[PDB]
């Protein structure tokens, strides 16, 4: 009847809610997250307990790629990764523009990863202390690479942004998949302005037969 | 590298071998071939093969 189940643990939040695309992962994911949540909930989180796991309720079935940070903003998560409701955060400003130039659409309010057919976006690390990037990584180690091995069962093209942060991303899955390692958005020398990643991923795509992604829905206007 | 307009040029014209697949000389098919390869080991994996 409902794409949608529900399982319960025994920390904030309390209740995961996901599509059935996840089904697999959910018994280790209830495991691992039990013996973690209690040190983690100790220190303030972006996002909050209840948006750990909010992308978890997104269909992995249609999705050609995957857009993955190493972990949420240090503030203001909303667990749709790299999503900045309001348009303020420099990381998704940064990656508007590439795609204003690549589409030439010159006019928009707003861009989010988040409503592109085909594509989902990804934190690698679902929290991190508040104002500290990395700092929850020795906790959701486990959950991590379960969580993205998943999702590479299902996309063509895993696309990771932070070539000192994702160096080592091979070792953390099992059977190979398309993965390419980009600029993030605020590295030095306007790196990310001359990566062209959005576009090797779509001629990727083709040699995958699949469909290139519309990178133009991602506006709002 | 991997990010790169060489990166995306190579990718190119990595696809517009695989579509016509007709090679009229055997430096033709070792360019698609290179370039197969060249992917493989910068991407991981890829949709095309070896000829």
């Amino acid at each position: 009847q409902d794409p949608m189940n529900s399982v319960t643990v025994s920390h904030a939040p309390y209740t995961i809610t996901y599509h059935d695309d996840w089904e697999p992962v959910m018994s280790q994911l209830v495991e691992f997250y039990n013996e973690v949540a209690s040190w983690l909930l100790r220190d303030e989180t972006s996002p909050i307990p209840d948006k750990f796991f909010i992308q978890l309720k997104q269909p992995l079935r249609n999705k050609r790629v995957c857009v993955c940070g190493i972990d949420p903003y240090p503030k203001d998560g909303t667990g749709v990764p790299f999503e900045s409701p309001n348009f303020t955060k420099k990381s998704i400003k940064e990656i508007a523009s590439s795609i204003s130039r690549l589409t030439g659409v010159i006019d928009y309010k707003g861009y989010n990863l988040n409503i592109i057919d085909g594509v989902i976006p990804w934190n690698y690390y679902l929290s991190c202390k508040l104002g500290e990037t990395k700092s929850h990584a020795i906790y959701w180690d486990k959950i991590s690479k379960l969580l993205l091995q998943h999702i590479t069962k299902h996309v063509s093209v895993l696309y990771c942004l932070g070539k000192t942060d994702f160096s080592n991303i091979r070792a953390k899955l099992e059977s190979g998949v398309t993965t390419i390692v980009g600029y993030h958005p605020a590295a030095r020398d306007r790196q990310f302005e001359k990566d062209r990643s959005f576009e090797i991923i779509n001629v990727l795509l083709e040699l995958d037969n699949k469909v290139p992604i519309n990178w133009a829905q991602g506006f709002i206007y | 590298a991997m990010t790169s307009s060489a990166d995306l040029t190579n990718l190119k014209e990595l696809l517009s071998l695989y579509k016509s697949l007709r090679f009229s000389d055997s430096a033709a098919i070792e360019k698609y071939n290179s370039l197969v390869e060249w992917g493989t080991s910068t991407y991981w994996k890829i949709g095309v093969q070896k000829v």
